[PDB]
């Protein structure tokens, strides 16, 4: 209970009603004389309310009268021109009327009416904002009224009638007003954060008697006054709290890291000390000391107007009421309660459910540590290819991507399917076409789909992943062109058939001799058999082998499939090259280290620039004139040398793409001529596709180099040497760009040595 | 020596231990159950979506994304965590909003796994979106004959600062 | 009822979205009227208003590329730029882990832009950093040489150009026109000009204007506002010195003993910051600030049940976060509260609107079940709080060490591995790396480990032996 | 005048600044990240704002320049207006003519260095 408000009396007041300050009054309206406060409380809609509480009951509420106009800022005090009884002033927009709440008994507890009596009223020209009340001048027995208006002027009424009016100077948005008795001032606070404070007698002969600029507006402004040893004035801003002296300058000041709405400054307890209360929009009270937290508490809403009072016999209970109707009478809670688990017998933890979810849980984990077809077709003929997708849930988030190629490029990448009824088909339909000169490494490309299960643990969908590929035809990236009799380098495949018509074998290609041009320029000759039953691919580009090698031994397939036979081979019994591939290898890495030479010199033009401009920053800031001293022809210098340099990373990068590329193509073939020069199976050839095609592209931290020369150093490792010494000598393998290519040539050509004697790969 | 000193505090605290330590005991047992159950209850929900970055099968990975502006470099670190056992066929699978993020090549096969090396695998992020829009990405490491993710990973990309 | 009347008193609820709203009726009903135009221009601003003072971002030009500090080698405890981190968690090399993260702190610098870049984005500042730290009205249709006469129109449209458009340069504008308006005796105009210069990066400009504004009438706002420019020059002893200034003019705010407390923690000496904080709660009581420093402080120095105290109070007060309940989960089971424990852990798991502090709670369940026994639990709270945050380094290190207890240890030298590629500045992966390494062997990755380890937190021992260890065998 | 202009070129010039700041740190990031054509977009825009902002130095230069003149006659006229008078009333009319511009009191200052 420590540090909140404990409840006492306490109601909602209407029907999504609206209060404001002001509304919340707290007196003897009723004129009884035995100190017992009223709480009367009137909204902008009408009600007027008055309640006398005892501590839900149904005779707490005096009266719930209504009236046709809004009311604001309900007042209790001196308003009537004859007696000294206390009177009620309630302030519509437009109108002013004091009241007499008149009780009468009868012989039972709810047999007692009260009656309000329309003592007097006054139109009201201007349209009223807010008011005070107080004996103005040093009359007694009396209470005028000050009233505002929205647009600034200022009417004071003398309890009976219009006394007069004068216009505030230079206001615009009317800010709280009070009336100081110790200096017969009206104080208010301007919109332009000036605290004013002018004297009545000068308002009642039109002027400022003084200022004071406060750092904001002020919600509030309570002028106390209990106290006669040395007076005060309280000004709560928005962003913070002042009390000032009579004179007109601070006497002390509070920043609020909050944002106040409501605060009353109390009875005090020490001597010329204040205690006050102030509440946050963070439904709290803060009760300072002037300057120094005594106390605080945590309010069940938003206080606006609260107000302290003696009710029915306890002294000092505090009366808020919230602006959307809540009202509620409170004391303190000052109870440290201890903190300890409630000891509760009948609660008792539900062993059989809790174990059975728990079993299966624990299942699930024990059991796991131990929906989509796709189909892809190719159109006969810039081919087009058309994707279907056939579900068998009900699926949703699918999206569907293409992947060629570099050179190959996509008139559609990605497509975008929501939920999907089940059952239901989806075709896309996207074209491919070679876009550069190099041929690609591969014809093929693949085609996945990710997509998503809704289920019951996330409903949001379990992510699921599945691929199709595609395999494009030569006629996409090939025509036929002219042979040529000799060319740089050539290999053979010795089939052990007959050697068959290329026309046959290649038709879209109309001799036993043909010849192939890629878009590119670039020229492979095939060569068939007439005594032996090899065939030969010729050209000056290894590279150029790779493709219509692969087409080549798939066409033969295909073929001698069609034709039913059975045994059929491609041995190329010979010299497996390993020296035409690694010039390719050499040009892949003197590129690598040229981008590396030009990033580091990119590098220090970047630093230098920056040097230079931290110098120019500075003699901009400095206000003194001075030479420039040619600063701006060294930053001009350094500019043109970084966008040089740049230009130069830039085709350094393309550069290293093609070589990658060409180099991709190149190993391609090797392994094809790896696969056929020793009977190697689907596993073996598994193992040296992802060994020797690890990457797509090279990237500054990794590239193909090390990459795959750890790979074939983990491959000798583990299953090709059994030597401890070497294995840790040579046999070594890191992810750094090397400092030459010697150690990846010595691994591929004792690779291929150690696949002769006759060893085998492996993975454990 | 440096050896403590108690206040009130931890006397009337013991008071209290030496008074009420059976309750004690049985609420601590019972919240004991309740987390182990919910614990459980976590784990085997994320074996469902498979969104432990760390998940016989031995694989390890995390991304980091670097650099402000509208292009961040998204640097996926992968690592085989095994005695002796490279993993031949894998590959990674992003997954983003088509509409805030422009990933060039949103599914690569990744290197043969060496056991004990970390591999960088990078990519290039780019922001779309005119107005600073925070998407998550989600990324699948997984094999190629399977359908469901070996293991997933988050990043929330950060604000684009763009132009 | 009136619509200017109840726009106004809806302000002064502070609703702004209804005054903004009945406002914009009044002005499409009348293209003439200047109290409904200044009070939507309020509402708007106020909607968006967050205070100068405790927004000091500082971006990542302003920590490298921008010098003013005058000294560039000032003597070790004058310069900004307790528990060893064996007992405290570390974010950098030093600066352990604080209580109450504001918008200011900066907790370590970086000494490259690259470094600044390849970290974490948050690892400098409590926001990831930066490069730099119908329309109602139409900036550039209006002639500030004419609303600079009107003052209570020009201070409501100054605030509506510096904090809800950001428009530094015309709001300079505006300010110089009403400073030279109201022939320079207006203290908030002079503060305002110094804020705009502030945030245009001319301090010592600033700097004149809150001195010239301090001359007028002192305040606590031009206080801090000296306070953050002398900050902003590497000049610690100077803010100090005007703190107490200003305690001499207001003998007990809360605002200045929180400053004085905060430069104290920067320069890292605590012994002094926990007695002003400790004036701060003599003054307060309910200060969050004051309060969660000195719980943490309690709580590190083994003393975690005057930290469950703190933490308690806060409770009190009507916080109800995350990070509290948490906190209080912390202390109930480190103070041995065995009731209280766990079921704040609850909370903190329900209150968590992130997917960092979820991790960070089911690792520090993983810290209860360890410290129970029970390592599978520990296990799977370390898991979940690397499913929850992947960049999670400490859960690394932890799952790492349950992992080379259970006995697989590439799985621990590969956890270790990302744990101090992630947090390189920690020192229990690295001195974890080299201590199993040294353990099979490679002693290269020991001390390469070791070595880092030393780097992290120079002080420790056993990094020390193991030290002498690997030089040892090098001869 | 030459006041406000000095004034508003500083704000101006110091908002460049930042800019070219922050330019600064997204080109360092680009050229770490290797994305060159963003680098060199970066460096046209603060090859660009160097030349605006080393306009915006020649202008204020010059201003500078005619205000430090400017300050130095107003100095000069007190100096001769004093000047003018021997002994105890010339001290006078110094701290008069300098109480006479901190009130830009001008009608009252040429008073004090017509008739003292």
């Amino acid at each position: 209970s420590l540090f909140k408000a404990r409840d006492w009396w306490s109601t909602v007041l209407g029907d999504k009603e609206e209060f404001d300050q002001g509304c919340l009054c707290l007196a003897d309206v009723d004129n009884t004389g035995n100190g017992q406060d009223k709480i009367i409380v009137g909204s902008f809609m009408g009600y007027l309310r008055i309640f006398n509480p005892h501590p839900a009951q149904a005779e707490d509420l005096l009266l719930e009268v209504h009236l046709r106009d809004p009311i604001l800022q309900v007042e209790v005090g001196k308003f009537v021109s004859g007696t000294e009884m206390l009177h009620l002033a309630v302030l519509h927009s437009r109108k002013l009327c004091v009241y007499s709440v008149s009780g009468t008994l009868g012989n039972v507890e709810h047999g007692n009416q009260y009656q309000i009596k329309l003592m007097y009223e006054h139109n009201l020209q201007r349209t009223a904002c807010n008011m005070t009340y107080g004996s103005f001048g040093g009359v007694k027995g009396r209470d005028l009224i000050c009233i505002q208006s929205v647009d600034g002027m200022l009417m004071v009424f003398e309890q009976e009638s219009y006394a007069f009016g004068r216009f505030l100077p230079g206001s615009l948005l009317p800010g709280p007003l009070a009336y100081s008795s110790r200096t017969d001032s009206f104080i208010t606070v301007s919109s332009c954060h000036q605290v004013e404070s002018y004297k009545y007698q000068v308002l009642a002969f039109a002027v400022v008697d003084w200022t004071l600029n406060i750092g904001e507006q002020a919600i509030d402004i309570c002028i106390v006054s209990f106290i006669q040893s040395a007076s005060s004035v309280f000004v709560l801003g928005e962003r913070n709290f002042f009390c000032l002296k009579d004179n007109g300058q601070i006497q002390f000041m509070k920043k609020l890291d909050y944002s106040p709405s409501c605060f009353l400054p109390y009875c005090s307890v020490s001597e010329g000390t204040i205690n006050t209360l102030i509440g946050n929009h963070n439904n709290m009270l803060h009760i300072y000391q002037d300057v120094t937290l005594k106390w605080a508490t945590q309010l069940p809403h938003v206080p606006v107007a609260v107000r302290v009072g003696c009710l029915h016999d306890l002294k000092g209970v505090i009366v808020t009421l919230s602006d959307d109707g809540h009202l509620q009478c409170s004391y303190l809670g000052t109870d440290p309660s201890l903190f300890q688990a409630p000891k509760v017998e009948s609660r008792e933890l539900n062993y059989d459910e809790l174990d059975m979810e728990l079993k299966e849980l624990q299942k699930v984990i024990k059991n796991v540590n131990k929906d989509l077809k796709v189909s892809a077709m190719v159109s006969p003929n810039s081919v087009t290819v058309k994707v279907t997708l056939k579900n068998r849930v009900a699926l949703q988030k699918i999206k569907l991507s293409i992947y060629v190629q570099p050179p190959l490029v996509l008139t559609g990448d990605q497509f975008t399917f929501e939920f999907m009824a089940p059952e239901m088909t989806r075709t896309v339909g996207f074209s491919v076409y070679l876009k550069g000169s190099y041929s690609p490494p591969e014809l093929e490309g693949n085609a996945v789909v990710s997509y998503s299960r809704p289920t019951e643990r996330n409903p949001d969908g379990i992510p699921r992943v599945s691929q199709c590929k595609f395999r494009l035809p030569l006629k996409l990236v090939c025509l036929p062109g002219q042979p040529s009799k000799t060319a740089s380098h050539k290999l053979t495949i010795d089939t052990n058939k007959s050697p068959v018509s290329l026309l046959s074998l290649f038709p879209g290609f109309a001799v036993n001799v043909m010849g192939f041009r890629f878009l590119g320029g670039s020229q492979v000759t095939l060569l068939a058999s007439k005594t032996s039953q090899r065939y030969r691919i010729q050209s000056e580009q290894f590279e150029d082998l790779w493709l219509i090698t692969n087409e080549l031994i798939i066409r033969l397939q295909e073929y001698f499939e069609k034709q039913g036979i059975k045994d059929f081979t491609c041995s190329f019994s010979g010299s497996v090259p390993l020296e035409e591939y690694f010039e390719l290898i050499d040009h892949h890495f003197e590129l690598r280290i040229n981008g590396e030479k030009l990033e580091e010199l990119l590098s220090e033009r970047a630093v230098q620039f920056r040097a230079i401009q931290r110098r120019l920053l500075t003699r901009f800031k400095d206000k003194t004139p001075a030479p420039l001293q040619h600063l701006d022809t060294l930053l001009d210098g350094t500019y043109k040398q970084v966008i040089a340099l740049a230009d130069a990373v830039e085709e350094n990068q393309d550069n290293l793409f093609q070589s990658f590329t060409r180099l991709k193509s190149a190993t391609h073939l090797v392994i094809l001529l790896i696969g056929l020069w020793q009977k190697l199976s689907a596993d073996q050839i598994a193992i040296l596709e992802a060994a020797f095609l690890p990457l797509q592209q090279d990237t500054q931290e990794l590239g193909w180099e090390e990459t795959v020369d750890a790979a074939l150093s983990h491959l000798l490792k583990t299953c090709l040497s059994k030597s401890s010494k070497e294995q840790a000598l040579n046999l070594n393998s890191q992810l750094g760009i090397p400092k030459d290519t010697s150690q990846l040539k010595k691994h591929i050509t004792l690779f291929c040595d150690r696949l002769a004697k006759g060893g085998r790969l492996c993975l454990s | 020596l440096n050896v403590p000193r108690k206040t009130r505090l931890y006397v009337d605290q013991t008071l209290r231990e030496r008074e009420a330590g059976t309750a004690m005991h049985r609420t601590f047992q019972a919240d004991l159950y309740l987390l182990r159950l919910r614990a459980a209850r976590a784990y085997v929900q994320a074996l469902e979506s498979s969104l432990s970055p760390v998940s016989r099968e031995p694989l390890k990975l995390h991304a980091v994304v670097q650099g402000l502006g509208p292009t961040f470099k998204l640097t996926l670190h992968l690592q085989n965590t095994s005695t002796a056992r490279p993993i031949l066929g894998l590959v990674v699978c992003f997954l983003y909003n088509e509409v805030l993020y422009a990933l060039p090549r949103a599914f690569f096969k990744v290197p043969l796994l060496v056991p004990g090396l970390n591999y960088p695998l990078e990519t290039f992020v780019k922001s779309l979106s005119d107005k600073g829009i925070s998407d998550i990405i989600k990324v699948l490491v997984l094999r190629e004959g399977q359908s469901t993710p070996l293991l997933s990973a988050h990043i929330n990309m950060p604000m684009s600062e763009g132009l | 009822m009136e619509p200017l009347l109840l726009a106004w008193s809806y302000f002064r609820r502070r609703r702004f979205q209804l005054c903004a709203d009945l406002c914009t009726q009044m002005l499409e009903k009348s293209p003439c009227d200047q109290a409904a135009w200044i009070l939507k221009a309020r509402a708007l601003t106020e909607m968006v208003y967050v205070d100068e003072i405790d927004v000091d971002e500082e971006g990542i030009a302003e920590m490298i590329l921008d010098e003013n500090a005058i000294a560039q080698v000032p003597r070790p405890g004058t310069s900004l730029k307790g528990p060893s981190p064996a007992v405290r968690p570390v974010t950098q090399a030093g600066r352990p882990i604080t209580g109450f993260l504001r918008p200011s702190t900066q907790s370590g610098r970086p000494g490259t832009i690259e470094q600044a870049i390849k970290t974490p984005r948050t690892a400098y500042t409590a926001r990831p950093i930066a490069s730099s730290s119908g329309p109602f009205i139409n900036l550039s249709r209006l002639n500030l040489a004419k609303y600079a006469q009107k003052p209570k129109l020009a201070k409501a449209l100054f605030e509506y150009i510096f904090h809800h458009e950001n428009d530094v340069k015309t709001a300079l504008d505006l300010a110089a026109l009403s400073t030279e308006h109201s022939q320079y005796k207006d203290w908030w105009w002079k503060v305002q000009i110094g804020k705009c210069y502030y945030r245009l990066g001319l301090y010592r400009e600033a700097e004149k204007q809150f001195k010239s504004a301090l001359k007028q009438q002192e305040m606590v706002d031009t206080f801090l506002y000296l306070a953050k420019v002398y900050i902003s020059l590497d000049q610690p002893l100077t803010a100090l010195n005007l703190f107490k200034q200003g305690l001499d003019k207001f003998p007990g705010e809360v605002t200045l003993l929180c400053g004085i407390a905060r430069i104290y923690e920067e320069m890292n000496n605590i012994s002094s910051a926990t007695e002003y904080y400790k004036e701060v709660l003599k003054q307060d009581n309910t200060h969050v600030e004051a309060i969660a420093c000195i719980g943490s402080n309690h709580f590190y120095t083994d003393q975690p049940e005057v930290a469950l105290r703190f933490y308690r109070r806060l409770l009190q007060m009507g916080v109800y976060n995350c990070q509290l309940f948490n906190n209080l989960g912390l202390c109930c089971f480190y103070a041995q509260q065995y009731d209280m424990t766990l079921t704040s852990f609850e909370r903190a798991l329900s209150l968590a609107e992130n997917e960092e502090e979820v991790a960070d709670v089911w690792y520090n369940l993983g810290h209860v079940a360890v410290g129970t026994g029970d390592t599978n639990l520990a296990h799977q709270c370390f898991r979940l709080a690397l499913v929850s945050n992947n960049q999670h380094a400490e859960a690394y290190n932890n799952l790492a060490v349950l992992e080379m207890r259970r006995g697989h240890v590439e799985q621990a030298k590969a956890l270790l591995q990302t744990a101090s590629s992630l947090a390189p500045h920690m020192y229990e992966p690295h001195f974890n790396f080299a201590t199993i390494s040294d353990k099979i062997g490679d002693l290269q990755r020991s001390y390469a480990a070791a070595k880092k380890s030393e780097a992290a937190f120079p002080d420790h021992v056993d990094t020390q032996h193991l030290i002498k260890q690997l030089e040892q065998h090098f001869a | 005048e030459y006041h406000s202009v000095h004034q508003k070129l500083s704000a101006d010039m110091a908002d460049n600044s930042n800019l070219i700041r922050s330019l600064l740190v997204q080109a360092e990031d680009a050229r770490l990240m290797r994305d060159m054509k963003t680098m060199k977009n970066r460096y046209k825009e603060l090859y660009d704002l160097n030349k605006d902002l080393l306009n915006g130095y020649k202008i204020r230069c010059n201003n500078h320049t005619e205000l430090l003149g400017s300050l130095k006659a107003v100095n000069q006229a007190i100096q001769r207006a004093g000047h003018l008078r021997v002994g105890k009333p010339k001290n006078q009319v110094i701290t008069a003519c300098r109480d006479a511009i901190r009130s830009n009191n001008i009608n009252m200052l040429f008073r004090i260095m017509r008739v003292g």
